[PDB]
RNA sequence: UAAUUGCGAUAACGAACGAGACCUUAACCUACUAAAUAGUGGUGCUAGCAUUUGCUGGUUAUCCACUUCUUAGAGGGACUAUCGGUUUCAAGCCGAUGGAAGUUUGAGGCAAUAACAGGUCUGUGAUGCCCUUAGACGUUCUGGGCCGCACGCGCGCUACACUGACGGAGCCAGCGAGUCUAACCUUGGCCGAGAGGUCUUGGUAAUCUUGUGAAACUCCGUCGUGCUGGGGAUAGAGCAUUGUAAUUAUUGCUCUUCAACGAGGAAUUCCUAGUAAGCGCAAGUCAUCAGCUUGCGUUGAUUACGUCCCUGCCCUUUGUACACACC
């Protein structure tokens, strides 16, 4: 067995679940590369965490990443956030600690919830309106 | 479904539900222990069904 | 830049610029001050955005929405009229486009140009109406360096959302047009015309 | 049908919209809601026959 | 047989409800105040809760 | 260094497949092809006129590369859009059964696609050989 | 109807001598100098881009963007 | 594409099948300012014609236009699909057609006629200018006649 | 035309019989220890920065 | 808008009453106390009990508390 | 304060119903128990590209291990915590840090006393009285009718285009539902331009439909501002499906026909965050028919975080000759 940790990330119901394992530094998403990835104007979203991490980071490791569920765009925001998760995961239980409080410290001040699972979600709907909030419409008499 | 019997008022709407759960497990066991296990363990509102082989 | 290549590799510029500085489409955040005094604080720039999209919560509080990266808050009032409600994708392309089309011309970072076209269209006071009895004079009233900025980016991109209807150019040649005239007030854009006269009538009752 | 003359759309659009088309609700007694036709009433006897009365509360 | 689980415990409420209102109508006068019905092998067990047995 | 077609981006391997199709001229198209529709969801013929049979070709390949088994409904749904029902709001259609169950048979002709167990149809082992080479040959272009 | 549907071998030297000094050139660009309608319009920008004058800088469908020769 | 050039060749404004038709639009959409020929109908013909579409309805050599005009009236003969074809099984002698230009008009009448002749009551209702297919007249309709 | 900077000190209160009209104190920054009671648009919290076309005027009461 | 109910602030005072040689200023310790010392019927209110009964053991320290 | 929610003032003290608590759902658990009806890595068997090991797939059991992801049991977790501002330093409010989460955590369920001649005898084999009861107001059967069109009102759907239509192409959800004494959900193979047809197939279902490959949306082209290829009413002609029955056209397809509408007067509805709006989907109804509804996820803003000006209602004080209570 080789050193590895599996991580995930979620953006409304979208999870993107990772395998960081030690390696030659493969980034793959499903089952392609990480240039790819496109709607394309989002690249840089996902790009994010190995620029500001700087890229010798990932030499060590191998990254690849399945997203299932979700939509064209939160499934860019469960990725990205499973490769800073999964980076930092992995100074967890195989490099030493003060390289990984180094690391979460420069995502966490850049940001966009890299580490932390964002908390809004779909409210329901009522009955009365087409809208959770929305009603429907009327003209008294 | 709609609170009101008939026409009249804001509509409101009221969804009832019940919920079903269901759960299996599996067992390698000889004939007899089978039959004692199953006459017994009689539960009302649970429902048991004891199907067999592989196939 | 000292490169890198692991397995899947990554494209020359795009391995070269991000690790050095952190830029945006690319574009600089350094340099590019507020032009104005004020408005800091009001206009972001740094932190600095590699495209304009965000998860950004602006919403749960009165103030946070400042914070918000100011080309994003130009971006986000694009996406409006309810056939374009939505479509933020839709958007922060027409702004890429936009700054490459600012950036054209008179050189000058454009998120810069931006920058100064907000600080520029601003009305510094303005009218409300009075009740003071049934027919309403108009109490003149400085306005809030918030409102001065919201006002700015619905004032800039509603001109030429308008304009940009019904002709050939596209909301992006418009949007940067309305922005270059604005940048440094010509007073031929639809924003700076608004702004000018919502000042007139402030200053014509007090 | 087809024959007959004072049929379809250019004879009925020559015509004249009755002005009991654009008329209202109508809505014919409600602020007599209250008040009870049936001149009936009841009375205090047979009320307190059924329902029971306030001064036989004890027994 | 062969009906679907989802099926089954519906019918299986619709045939309380059956049972429950034929012997409110039936026991009024016996004091009937509910039943239960326990399945097992061999049987289907109704029990009449009532407040009188001896003329049930 | 290795190639698979997942490392080549989604358009230009299939702007290349669809050449490489139009420049071999083994193809089978059926040739009621410039008179049909592509589907009822549908409004004007392509504008590929000749052509575009090695586009669906094409992108029917990469597709069945992908993944384990896919049929003609498969591709009809997959390949059918939003129809505006004129006045009426808009519904997801299928695509024609024809053209893609034509296009399989076709690159099964030529040998790209074979008729799956379980169902449907897999990627052939000499469409894997095939379709990783030209797109290496479009990552080369790069080069 | 109204005029930029076409050639005129006059227009064609007219681009070619028109298209110093525009910082901008696009589609819309294009129409606003008082000639060739968006389809041979864009024509004249896969052209032009044969050889010299205009630079790449801008890529897709919709907007277009190239600068002067250097 | 290519910067084309040319001279004096391509005239605007050509006149076929008693309809004018201008120049300077891509000839696909310029055929259907004729009567009868709709946007598929005209991609079509001209596919089987060996025209380019690129081209507009400007250019055309003449040898191209008359083609175009006898594929137009020959659906059946060209092999086109007869479920192209907007008379179908005809009425009376039961042959597939395309009624084209000022044709489709005498055809609208022939069959409104036909109903009215008839006494079927969808032409009862064609003659009271109403709606025939049966929608609900109560709210909708007004402005019209 | 003579800007004049002022510094929001402190939050007054909401007048107008609408409300979007807040009362603040403000010290300009060029020549401080002055201050004058202005008359807001849009929202305003603690150390803000107003510009004054007019430098002196100031109201009071909205209704 | 969080305003204890009378229940929390009633709960509170008794316990705070004859129970102060015990607790502390850390809800954590007290809300463990609630456990061991009195019977609630929820998670939810104990939390609500105990987080209160430590506010008015935070401010007991300094000056006295009415009830 | 959202709250008769509390602090405080106090001839009141101390409580109960209702609010709260509670319950349900969505957020957090590399801690707990597990899973061939969920899924990961290793391994065989194996395909393709490369070859230096590599990269990308196939393979309901050929085996081993795991539970991060999925599922749902038991627990945990938040109490507006820490600190600081603000205040009768009171309840509270505000800011910052941390946090899955700090607007009653988000959204619902439940909800006292009372009132209304509100609606419902057309849901009921709940019902009083009245009416009718064989030339029936019972009941069934044939056909029509609720759809009938000078026109007034309201809920809506589609547009007036270039942040766009069209044509290729990328290609991503969640709530659901499905056939026994029966014909429900439908994969796949053919045939057909399409609608459809046809031979088989899995599923009483986390097992099969279905990864519901949805739609907006992204990408590359064509059109180029022209009522234009925006728009699709009206109408002709033909082909199919449901049904004993389709004419007054159930629905679907193909061709053609190509209207009004160039942003809408006075007015007026709805809405503060994953909300509004844009977008489809499933379920209800359903033999066939959604422009409706109930839920669902996708993309995802602008602007408040205030007040009493308008409108509405609640509370005090006050008047009363009303109390069947200003009808
Ligand atoms: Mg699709
Ligand atoms: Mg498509
Ligand atoms: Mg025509
Ligand atoms: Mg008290
Ligand atoms: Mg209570
Ligand atoms: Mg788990
Ligand atoms: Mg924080
Ligand atoms: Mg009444
Ligand atoms: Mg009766
Ligand atoms: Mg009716
Ligand atoms: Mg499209
Ligand atoms: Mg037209
Ligand atoms: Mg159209
Ligand atoms: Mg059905
Ligand atoms: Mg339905
Ligand atoms: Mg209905
Ligand atoms: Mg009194």
């Amino acid at each position: 067995a080789v050193p590895s940790v599996q991580t995930f990330g979620k953006k409304k119901s979208a999870t993107a679940v990772a395998h960081v394992k030690a390696g030659k530094g493969l980034i793959k998403v499903n089952g392609s590369p990480i240039t790819l990835v496109e709607p394309e104007i989002l690249r840089f979203k996902v790009y994010e965490p190995l620029l500001l991490v700087g890229l010798d980071k990932f030499s060590n490791i191998d990254i690849r990443v399945r997203v299932t569920g979700g939509g064209h765009v939160s499934q860019v925001y469960a990725i990205r956030q499973a490769i800073a998760k999964g980076l930092v995961a992995y100074h967890q239980k195989y490099v030493d600690e003060q390289s990984k409080n180094e690391l979460k410290k420069a995502f966490t001040s850049y940001d966009r919830t890299l580490l932390i699972a964002d908390s809004r979600r779909p409210e329901p709907k009522k009955f009365g309106g087409k809208g959770a909030r929305s009603r429907f419409q009327k003209s008294y008499r | 479904t709609r609170k009101t019997p008939n026409g009249e008022g804001s509509k409101t709407w009221e969804t009832y539900e019940m919920r079903i759960h269901k759960r299996y497990i599996d067992l390698e066991a000889p004939v007899q222990i089978v039959k004692r296990i199953t006459q017994i363990t009689i539960e009302p509102g649970v429902d048991v069904e004891v199907v067999v082989a592989s196939n | 830049f000292t490169p890198v290549v692991l397995a899947t590799p990554i494209p020359e510029e795009v391995q070269q610029a991000q690790t050095e500085i952190k830029l945006f489409n690319k574009w600089s955040f350094e340099e590019v001050e507020v032009k104005d005094a004020s408005l800091v604080d009001y206009v972001q720039v740094r932190q600095p955005i590699f495209v304009a999209h965000t998860a950004g919560r602006y919403a749960n509080k009165r103030f946070r929405k400042a914070q918000c990266p100011i080309i994003e808050r130009l971006t986000n009032s694009l996406m409006m009229n309810g056939r374009n409600n939505g479509k933020k994708l839709k958007a922060v392309r027409i702004i890429k486009h936009t700054l490459d089309i600012i950036n054209v011309l008179t050189d000058q970072n454009p998120i810069q140009v931006v920058v100064d076209a907000i600080t520029n269209t601003g009305p510094r006071e303005d009218t409300t109406r009075v009740g003071g009895g049934g027919a309403a004079r108009r109490q003149a009233v400085d306005v809030s360096p918030l409102r001065r900025v919201n006002q700015a980016i619905a004032l800039l991109t509603i001109g030429a959302r308008e304009a940009a209807f019904r002709n050939i150019k596209t909301i992006a040649e418009t949007l940067a047009e309305e922005l270059i005239n604005a940048a440094k007030g010509s007073s031929t854009s639809y924003a700076i015309k608004k702004k000018d006269e919502l000042e007139r009538v402030a200053k014509s009752n007090r | 049908a087809i024959r007959d003359k004072t049929a379809g759309r250019r004879n009925n659009r020559s015509k004249d919209v009755t002005d009991s088309a654009t008329t209202k609700k109508s809505n014919t007694r409600r602020a007599t809601d209250r008040h009870s036709r049936t001149g009936k009433t009841d009375t205090k006897k047979k009320v307190n026959q059924g329902w029971g009365d306030d001064k036989k509360e004890l027994s | 047989a062969l009906i679907s689980k989802k099926r089954k415990l519906v019918a299986d409420g619709v045939f309380y409800a059956e049972l429950n209102e034929f012997f409110t109508r039936e026991l009024a006068e016996e004091g009937y105040s509910g039943v239960e019905v326990r399945v097992t092998p061999t049987k289907t067990e109704v029990i009449i809760r009532a407040t009188r047995t001896q003329d049930v | 260094p290795g190639v698979s077609v997942r490392d080549v981006a989604a358009q230009d391997f299939i702007n290349a497949y669809a050449s490489f199709l139009q420049r071999q001229g083994k193809l089978e198209v059926p040739g009621y092809v410039d008179i049909v529709k592509t589907s009822s969801g549908n409004e004007m013929p392509p504008q590929d006129a000749e052509g575009w049979f090695y586009k669906r070709a094409a992108s029917v390949a990469r597709h069945i590369y992908m993944r384990k088994q896919v049929g003609v409904g498969k591709l009809n749904k997959l390949y059918g859009g939003a129809k505006s029902r004129g006045v009426r709001p808009y519904k997801h259609i299928d695509a024609s059964g024809s053209i893609n169950r034509k296009v399989l048979q076709a690159l099964e002709k030529i040998g790209i696609v074979e008729i799956s167990p379980k169902g449907g149809r897999r990627i052939s082992e000499n469409g894997q050989r095939d379709l990783d080479r030209i797109a290496a040959q479009t990552l080369e272009e790069d080069e | 109807a109204q005029h930029a549907v076409i050639l005129d071998q006059e227009k064609y030297d007219r681009i070619l001598k028109e298209v110093p000094t525009y910082r901008y050139v696009s589609v819309s660009v294009l129409v606003d100098r008082l000639k060739i309608g968006g389809s041979l319009a864009r024509i004249a920008l896969r052209h032009l881009e044969k050889e010299g004058i205009i630079k790449p800088i801008s890529k897709h469908s919709k907007q277009a963007i190239y600068t002067r020769a250097t | 594409s290519l910067v084309v050039q040319e001279q004096g060749s391509f005239q605007h404004i050509l006149r076929l099948l008693n309809t004018n038709v201008d120049g300077n639009i891509k000839i696909v959409y310029a055929l259907t300012t004729i009567k009868g020929v709709g946007r598929r109908y005209s991609n079509l013909v001209c596919k089987k014609a060996d025209v380019d579409l690129h081209k507009r309805a400007g250019e055309l050599t003449q040898e191209e236009l008359e083609r175009i005009v006898q594929i137009m009236q020959n659906p059946t003969h060209y092999k086109i699909p007869a479920w192209f074809l907007n008379r179908q099984n005809d009425i009376t002698d039961g042959k597939d057609y395309h009624t084209l230009a000022n044709n489709v008009e005498s055809k609208l009448r022939d069959d409104l006629e036909r109903l009215k002749k008839i006494r079927a009551h969808r032409g009862i209702r064609h003659f009271w200018g109403l709606r025939v297919r049966g929608q609900h007249t109560k709210t909708t309709g007004r402005r019209r006649a | 035309t003579p800007v004049t900077l002022a510094k929001v000190i402190k939050v007054l209160g909401r007048t107008g019989s609408r409300g979007g009209v807040t009362q603040v104190r403000v010290e300009f920054l060029e020549d401080t220890s002055r201050t004058i009671v202005r008359n807001v648009k849009g929202p305003v919290r603690e150390n803000d920065i107003l510009v004054l076309m007019e430098s002196e005027r100031e109201a009071r009461r909205l209704r | 808008g969080r305003v204890r109910t009378k229940t929390v602030k009633r709960a509170s005072k008794a316990l705070i009453e004859r129970y102060y040689p015990k607790l502390t200023l850390d809800f954590q310790t007290n809300k463990r106390l609630c456990d061991e010392i009195a019977t609630i019927q929820s998670k939810r209110l104990r939390n609500k009990i105990a987080g209160y009964t430590t506010h008015l053991m935070k401010r007991i320290q300094k000056g006295p508390v009415r009830g």
